[PDB]
């Protein structure tokens, strides 16, 4: 079990790790999160009490080193930092402990939330959506656009997300235009299963990346590469039976996770009506029909 | 964006653009079958690609043996109609291929679209425009050479006739969609009005009567009329 501690709480933030969240009081004694679980990804989120526009947070995975947050108050923003020193470290966050200046990360033993929604998602795959290499976390807002969003403007600052476009000469094989825009098999499989992302488990992985960060930032440009890989698969008539079993149990983790305010904003009706009843994978996908129907019937 | 009342006039001005209608791609006989049961039988079709502004008509012959063995006729119909509109642009030189393309129903979008991937710069709009181009076939020249084809065939014609040398783009596509309106909405009387006077002939070369200046007046006043009355039947007013 891993500790991020923090150097002090200066602003009034509501502060988030992972599905959990903590309101924090300007200059409350807060100095970190312990028993944070070993072996998944995790974000630390942010929001202040001042400005609710703005969430930001980092990813990180606590085996990649030793990571604290501390408030710049030039900045205006609790940045996230690494220790290098490992005895200095520990100093930290046992005297932090031995004054109890810190929130256990709040995991019932029951629960696999947090585990079905970051199964595929890895730490090296995240840093190369977002291109910030001499840190070894990951730094997300709700304000920053993606790569494909940019293309119709600091790139520095990008979401770095695979592109999908239907109506793409990538997408549509010479002589095969209409067989390829009816069924995506081919783009899906030939070319990004195979040819891009090399594997299944890099693909669930993006999708399951871009959701985290639509539902904890807002990221609109994530709800759009969520959706897009999504609809991808739903709209192959030819799909490995493995993934159709295991994108029916990671999209429904997301739609459980979801707060029940926002089916507005976060999900896009024609995708998912086509999803679920017009498109070829419409019979796959039972469980997430199931919580779908009985959580926002009125999207559908 | 989309075409309309307010943006008509571009249709006339120096950058080449195409409409292209689908209506008549896929046409079928609806009969029944020694059973009992219902069976469609197709006839040859066409598409009707047309320059608004010189008049030239790409009538692109469709042989009911394009839809042998396949299922899903009327979807396949739109993408037929995007790739032979797409091989007639790759055909034509560089100079001539337009830079807008108007179709005239908006489930040609997207077929046509993804067969003009190769040609980014020219621009797939659709239009509000209610126009008349399914009535093409009611022109007795077009329908000829669509139902005696017996193989695939692009045929080329002059929509306008000779009309250009006398009347605008503008006014030679007014007369063009009123003709057409007047055949769509009750075939038999606009062609009584266009032969009632066996005197003024067709030319070999063209697909109208060659009407004086005068005459076409007389004609364009009982096309409209044709129009408005048939308007009152349909709705009672």
């Amino acid at each position: 079990m891993n500790t991020v501690p923090f150097t002090s709480a200066p602003i009034e933030v509501t502060i988030g790790i992972d599905q959990y969240s903590f309101n924090v009081k300007e200059n409350q004694p807060f100095h970190g999160i312990k028993d944070i679980p070993i072996g998944h990804v995790h974000v630390i989120h942010f929001q202040h009490a001042d400005n609710s526009s703005m969430r930001y947070g980092y990813w990180f995975d606590c085996r990649m080193g030793n990571f604290y947050i501390q408030y710049d108050p030039k900045d205006g923003l609790y940045k996230m930092m690494e220790e290098r020193d490992g005895a200095k470290f520990e100093n930290i966050v046992h005297n932090f402990k031995e004054r109890q200046m810190m929130v256990s990360y709040p995991k019932i033993d029951e629960d696999d939330t947090w585990y079905n929604l970051t199964e595929f998602v890895q730490m090296d795959k995240i840093r190369k959506i977002v291109r910030k290499d001499e840190n070894q976390f990951s730094y997300v807002d709700s304000s920053m656009t993606t790569v494909q969003e940019n293309e119709l403007s600091d790139p520095a600052h990008s979401l770095n997300y695979t592109v999908i476009n239907f109506k793409s000469r990538e997408a549509i094989r010479p002589g095969h235009e209409m067989e390829d825009f009816l069924d995506k098999s081919y783009y899906l499989n030939t070319v990004m299963l195979q040819g891009i992302f090399k594997n299944s488990s890099n693909y669930f992985g993006e999708l399951q990346f871009a959701f985290l960060n639509a539902m904890f930032f807002g990221n609109y440009g994530s709800s759009l590469q969520w959706h897009a890989m999504i609809e991808l698969i739903c709209s192959s008539a030819t799909v490995p039976k493995h993934m159709l079993d295991k994108l029916d149990e990671i999209l429904y983790y997301q739609i459980k996770t979801l707060p029940e305010q926002y089916s507005d904003i976060l999900l896009n009706e024609r995708v998912w009506n086509i999803c679920l009843y017009s498109s070829f994978q419409k019979n796959s996908l039972h469980n997430t029909e199931k919580i779908m129907e009985n959580k926002y019937p009125e999207l559908l | 964006g989309a075409m309309n009342s307010s943006n008509y006039a571009e249709l006339f001005n120096n950058d080449i653009k195409l409409f292209v209608d689908d209506t008549n791609v896929y046409r079928v006989t609806v009969h029944k079958t020694f059973e009992g049961n219902v069976a469609t039988k197709a006839i040859n079709g066409c598409i009707f690609t047309l320059n608004p502004k010189t008049g030239h008509l790409f009538l692109k012959i469709i042989h009911t043996s394009v839809w042998a063995g396949q299922k899903r006729l009327s979807q396949l119909a739109k993408w037929k109609t995007a790739e032979e509109v797409s091989a007639l642009v790759r055909s034509l030189p560089k100079e001539e291929q337009p830079k807008q393309i108007i179709v005239t129903r908006k489930a040609m979008l997207d077929p046509l679209e993804v067969h003009m991937l190769d040609f980014p710069n020219i621009a797939i709009r659709p239009t509000e425009l209610r126009l008349p181009f399914s009535a093409a076939m009611s022109i007795d020249k077009l329908s000829d050479v669509v139902m005696k084809a017996t193989e695939p065939q692009m045929v080329l014609f002059n929509i306008y006739d000779d009309w250009l040398d006398r009347i605008s783009s503008y006014t030679a596509f007014s007369r063009l969609t009123l003709l057409l309106r007047a055949l769509k909405t009750n075939e038999e009387s606009a062609k009584m009005i266009l032969l009632s006077d066996p005197t003024i002939t067709i030319k070999s070369y063209h697909l109208w009567p060659s009407f004086t200046d005068e005459q076409w007046i007389t004609i364009e006043s009982q096309m409209r009329d044709l129009i408005l009355t048939e308007y009152g039947r349909k709705y009672n007013v």
